[PDB]
């Protein structure tokens, strides 16, 4: 395109719960990072090399037009599975989208989006790494990239969904006789079948 | 216990360092967290494998791994890695006698 | 002369409360913060929320000066103290150890595109011109 | 290539003329705000890109042991015999034989090529 | 995952909460694991041996308790916390 | 002159002050006490060309903490106090960053071992039961 | 005969005398990079 290749090649983040993707500058915008120097700063970590600042320069330009926290949460709140109703929803549902579900290794407390902006900072540098050659791609086959569910963790895998569903009977359960106005036994909520 | 042997020594948080710091230091990643960044990769990796080999806070299984180039020190504790036993080698020479 | 050699050692003290406590202000390098200009400024509680578990709110020289935000360190010092000396009349050192870490980073004020706003530029996001004329309309 | 962030918000500087000078000014965008460009250039990109791989190359892989050490190759800034040699091994080359050599003198980084 | 995953996961579960205003809480602490048991017809436990399974065409499985503390609250200032302790 | 105004005077008088790293043990054992009034003195010991910080432990607390110091050119720290009858002040402007390190290097883990199993007591674990619950 | 060889380009004069007049000079060195045929 005219201004298609004009811009090059921008960064896009595909985040969960997000039927379509963001600008990956409009997700440091959410975490709370404004200016571009605090964006790039967690992105190229030396302004020295001219290269890495070109290819971030599309991925700017798109998001350009947000220019604060409030208004790119907006944004990814407005794209996520269940549009909010109102403006304030979304905010409040993209926050919890960046809170618990994008990069939960990285944390899930309140004040880890400083945290979480250097990881993202990180793979979006390792992205530039690869498409400037810098870095080789990595291997799928290469087996230390591979991890074995074992026993264990496969069975593990299982409890929580059969251990949520016996959370979930005894709240059924319970949820009957609370609202009958008597209490429940607990004993009898129990639904040992579900592990068993 | 890893985690809290790197912040006892001379490893800088995240959130308690300036950006400019990153280019020169090495990042340093547990389970594939970013922790934060050493300034001697060379010294922390000499100290983490003493400690392995003497089980006093890393345990065997624990593997770390040094990206010279990419100046990286990358340690993993979960499960499903595949490893086997090697003997060690220092100075030419087999430390089993 | 005596600096060359000087050695100096002084008592450490640690009250056991204090009236006041102590947290740590870092402001990044870049940000050039000068405290010259600093003749007024304001500290609070942010309203977007709407408190003891929120992050706060720095503002300088009223609306006219320069607005900062501090947030939470997230990371927990369980493993680690960080503790600050401050010289006395009576010469020895007082550690008082940091209740809490904050980061501040300006605030731009500008015309800053709104929601509503930002709506319409999204349909020219792929295809826009003159960057800069896109403010001067707003 | 030199990349200008303003001194106001900390946001990108784009380049900018003014009929009424007719010089480059680097303006900062939704800032009002504006510089005196110098470079004179705002944009250049190179097809064969020439990169020299000494400037990336890094000194502490002189530490590896998995790479050969050769002493027929002694370090210029300081003698050392012993020098740690191995190939760039980097996309967008499409040659990559040619044998980069670091001293293996610790505090003497020398990186060199032959 | 016997010894740690299973409990972690029960650890890590969220407190049920429920309200009615009576308000009730369940909170799970400690797991339990007995030896493989097989109950007969009388309902007499017995352990089970990994040939009797083979044999008989049973599973080896272990019976799994939890230790329940529930709370309930009747906005009359007053706190009832019972445990149902191996459940 | 309001409830939020900040007193900036520390900031006029360009009060220097030093930040501090140190383990949980050397802090442990002041907040075991922490009301004497005194856990330790503070050494510096300066040369033609070089200067080396180093703290010693209290003989009655224990019933060598040499310090390394950080350059604070690339981020500027400032430390403030919030006063309980609401009138928030900074202290000064950090000057110096130092870091405290254990003088022993095996017996130390031993140390560091304890409290990783002192704080593996919350950790439960599944426990194997003799008898089935009846 | 010069070791480097060059081609200055600038855009008409009759239009010089809408788009950009920087952005455009960017859209056309990529368009003449790929789309233009020797
Ligand atoms: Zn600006
Ligand atoms: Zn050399």
């Amino acid at each position: 395109g005219a201004k298609k290749s004009a811009i090059g090649q921008r960064i896009v983040a595909t985040l969960p719960y997000i039927k379509q993707e963001v600008p990956i500058i409009i997700v440091f915008r959410a975490l709370g990072f404004v200016s571009d120097r605090d964006i790039l700063e967690h992105i190229i970590y030396d302004f020295e090399d001219p290269e890495m600042m070109e290819m971030v320069k599309p991925s700017l330009d798109e998001a350009f037009v947000i220019q604060e926290q409030n208004v790119a949460l907006n944004f990814i709140g407005s794209r996520g599975a269940k549009p909010g109703v109102t403006k304030e929803k979304r905010i409040k549902y993209a926050k919890e989208v960046l809170q618990k579900e994008m990069l939960p290794h990285v944390g899930v407390s309140d004040f880890c989006e400083t945290k979480k902006a250097y990881f993202l900072g990180y793979m979006v540098h390792r992205l530039l790494l690869a498409a400037l050659g810098r870095r080789e791609l990595d291997d799928r086959d290469h087996y230390g990239n591979k991890r074995l569910d074992l026993a264990g963790p496969l069975l593990a895998f299982l409890f929580r969904g059969m251990f949520k569903n016996l959370l979930k009977e005894v709240r059924i359960y319970a949820q009957k006789f609370i609202d009958r106005g008597k209490d429940f036994n607990l004993e009898l909520a129990i639904k040992t079948r579900i592990i068993s | 216990p890893i985690l809290e042997f790197l912040e006892e020594w001379s490893m800088e948080n995240l959130e308690e360092i300036s950006p400019a710091a990153i280019a020169d230091a090495t990042k340093i990643f547990v389970n594939g967290c970013w922790v934060g960044i050493h300034k001697d990769p060379e010294q922390l990796m000499n100290t983490l494998r003493k400690l392995r080999r003497q089980m006093d806070i890393i345990v065997s299984e624990v593997s770390m791994i040094r990206d010279i180039r990419e100046r990286e020190i990358r340690i993993y504790t979960d499960a499903g890695r595949i490893c086997r036993p090697l003997l060690i080698v220092e100075k030419q020479k087999l430390l089993l006698k | 002369g005596p600096s060359s050699q000087n050695v100096t050692e002084y008592v450490v003290r640690v009250p056991k409360n204090t009236t006041k406590k102590y947290n740590i202000m870092a402001f990044n390098a870049a940000d050039k913060v000068n405290f010259a200009t600093w003749n007024q400024a304001r500290l609070e509680r942010d309203l977007s929320n709407k408190p003891e578990d929120q992050p706060w709110l720095l503002r300088v020289n009223g609306k006219s000066g320069r607005k900062f935000k501090g947030i939470k360190k997230g990371g927990v010092t369980e493993n680690t103290s960080y503790y600050i000396f401050t010289q006395c009349p009576d010469g020895a050192f007082e550690a008082f150890p940091v209740h809490n870490w904050y980061n501040f980073t300006p605030l731009a004020r500008h015309r800053t595109l709104t929601a509503e706003e930002a709506e319409e530029e999204w349909e020219r996001r792929n295809k826009v011109l003159n960057h800069f004329s896109i403010m001067q309309q707003r | 290539v030199g990349i200008r962030f303003c001194q106001e918000c900390n946001n990108m500087l784009y380049p900018k003329e003014d009929k009424e000078n007719r010089i480059l000014l680097y303006a900062c965008r939704n800032c009002d705000y504006q510089q005196e460009a110098d470079n004179s250039c705002i944009y250049v990109n190179k097809i064969t890109h020439e990169v020299d791989e000494l400037t990336q190359i890094i000194a502490d892989v002189s530490q590896d042991p998995t790479l050969p050490r050769t002493e027929d190759h002694p370090c210029q800034k300081c003698g050392h015999k012993e020098a740690v040699f191995f190939q760039s091994h980097s996309a967008r080359a499409e040659d990559a034989m040619r044998l980069y050599y670091v001293c293996t003198a610790p505090h003497c980084g020398h990186r060199w090529t032959e | 995952f016997i010894q740690m995953s299973v409990q972690r996961i029960v650890e890590d579960a969220p407190p049920i909460d429920l309200q009615a205003p009576p308000r009730y809480l369940l909170k799970f602490e400690q797991i339990y694991l007995s030896k493989p048991t097989h109950w007969e017809r009388d309902g007499a436990p017995s352990p089970m041996m990994p040939n009797e399974a083979r044999l008989r065409n049973l599973t080896y499985s272990a019976p799994l308790y939890v230790d329940i503390t529930k709370t309930v609250i009747k906005e009359g200032e007053e706190q009832l916390q019972t445990q149902h302790q191996k459940t | 002159a309001e409830r939020g105004e900040l007193d900036l005077t520390g900031a006029k008088q360009n009060t220097g002050v030093w930040l501090v790293k140190v383990p949980k043990y050397l802090s442990q054992q002041w907040a075991k006490a922490s009301g004497r009034g005194e856990v330790g003195k503070l050494r510096i010991a300066k040369t033609q060309g070089r200067t080396e910080v180093s703290f010693t432990l209290n003989e009655d607390l224990a019933n060598e903490h040499p310090f390394v110091l950080q350059s604070v050119g690339g981020q500027t720290l400032t430390v403030f106090t919030e006063s309980s009858s609401d009138k928030l002040s900074l202290e000064g402007i950090v000057v110096q960053r130092a870091e405290c390190r254990p003088a022993a290097s095996e017996n130390y883990m031993r140390l560091k071992r304890l409290q990783i199993e002192e704080s593996s007591k919350p950790v439960r674990l599944s426990q194997q039961l003799d008898k089935v619950v009846t | 005969n010069a070791e480097k060889l060059v081609l200055r380009i600038r855009i008409m004069n009759s239009d010089e005398n809408k788009m950009d007049d920087d952005v455009f000079l960017r859209c056309i060195e990529s368009n003449m990079l790929t789309d233009m045929t020797l």
